[PDB]
RNA sequence: AUUCUAUGAUUAGUGUGAACGAAAAUAGAGCAGCCUAUUAAAAUAAGUAAAAUGGCUUUAAAGCUGUUUGAAUAUUGUGGG
RNA sequence: CAGUCGCGUAAGCGGGGCAUAGGAUCACAAGAUACAAAAAGGAAAGAUCUUGGAUUUUUGGAAAAGCUACGCUAGGGAUAA
């Protein structure tokens, strides 16, 4: 229950995304990550 | 990547190199040795600078003006393949992969 | 090769079979491992088969 | 049209598995159509079709069914699949 | 090798951690792929890729408490008095 697996989505709208894990005691996460369906550096946001 | 090293060398005082002499150090010589050019002539490096060349766009029509050849020639990486002999396959569904075991090919074929 | 038909014949007495065991007395399924769980299982079927696709009769210009 | 045999088919498909398992079509055996049925019957079908629910069958369809409810009128496109 | 990002004068390094201790399928859930779509147009249910939730701890993965001196059968002397 300490961890739990975060969903990092693209915000090119592109549907891709990528899963980490993050204590609940923490802000969520943000980080500038490769898309492969637009093959480009953008964005990463926490689903919720 | 081709390395062109630019050598500057001292000759000694009074030592001047004959142009003929020069020219004939280069007229066999595929393999040119700096090595050797120098204890030869009996020079001393002093002076050194560097670049570097690669094929790029513009390699082609360069070599077309000067009548270079070898611009039609491409080198791909040597490949090492296995150095194990081939094996039979081992298992429960490697050996029954042939029509003997048809009746069990259920649990055979098109196992993800 | 006629087994259980005498000692010389090199097929008497167990026609092959051993000493006692299951594959003596009975029969083992085919689809036995042991217990292990079969590839089929542990990875799963991969794909599907198309029921609907056509089956085209191939002819070459040679 | 029905019936019997084989193929289709250790198939489609179902099932966690073990296993279970069609139809179209094909071939053969027979062949027969009718309501004026070669034995004496319909004024063309309503608590029916169908739905919910509990089950059977089953691939979720179709088919059988207890309980509670409950349609339409023909290609001038009415009803079932 | 391709794609495209970071650091660095540069050469170059980077596909987590100095190294050696975290289980699948199935089912379910969330994204993508445009494959097939049981008359046809759609869809449903499927397929491929990515991802998530396990003392599945008998950890290659069953949802599982005892008595028999009333006891029975097949075996072992492969383990006792
Ligand atoms: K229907
Ligand atoms: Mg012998
Ligand atoms: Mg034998
Ligand atoms: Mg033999
Ligand atoms: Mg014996
Ligand atoms: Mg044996
Ligand atoms: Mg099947
Ligand atoms: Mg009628
Ligand atoms: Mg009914
Ligand atoms: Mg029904
Ligand atoms: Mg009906
Ligand atoms: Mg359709
Ligand atoms: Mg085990
Ligand atoms: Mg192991
Ligand atoms: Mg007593």
């Amino acid at each position: 229950s300490r961890i739990i697996n975060v969903r990092l989505i693209s915000m090119a709208m592109t549907g891709y995304f990528y899963t980490f894990t993050r204590p609940r005691t923490s802000l969520p996460m943000s980080m500038l990550k490769y898309d492969p369906i637009v093959r480009r550096k953008v964005l990463f946001l926490e689903q919720k | 990547y081709h390395r062109l090293n630019v050598f500057v060398l001292e000759q000694k005082p009074g030592a001047k190199i004959d142009g003929e002499a020069l020219k004939k150090h280069l007229e066999n010589r595929e393999n040119f040795s700096l090595k050797g050019f120098r204890e030869k002539f009996d020079l001393e490096p002093v002076g050194f600078n560097l670049f570097r060349s690669e094929w790029d766009e513009g390699t082609a029509e360069v070599m077309e003006r000067h009548g270079i050849p070898g611009a039609e020639v491409e080198f791909k990486r040597q490949k090492f393949a296995s150095l194990k002999p081939p094996r039979k396959a081992r298992g429960w569904e490697a050996k029954r992969q042939k029509p003997k075991y048809k009746s069990l090919w259920k649990y055979v074929k098109r196992i993800a | 090769i006629r087994k259980g038909r005498g000692p010389s014949s090199g097929y008497g007495k167990t026609a092959g079979r051993g000493t006692k065991g299951q594959k003596a007395h009975g029969h083992v399924k085919p689809w036995f491992q042991g217990g292990q769980t079969p590839l089929i299982v542990s990875h799963g079927r991969k794909g599907f088969v198309n029921q609907f696709a056509a089956d085209m009769s191939e002819l070459n210009l040679e």
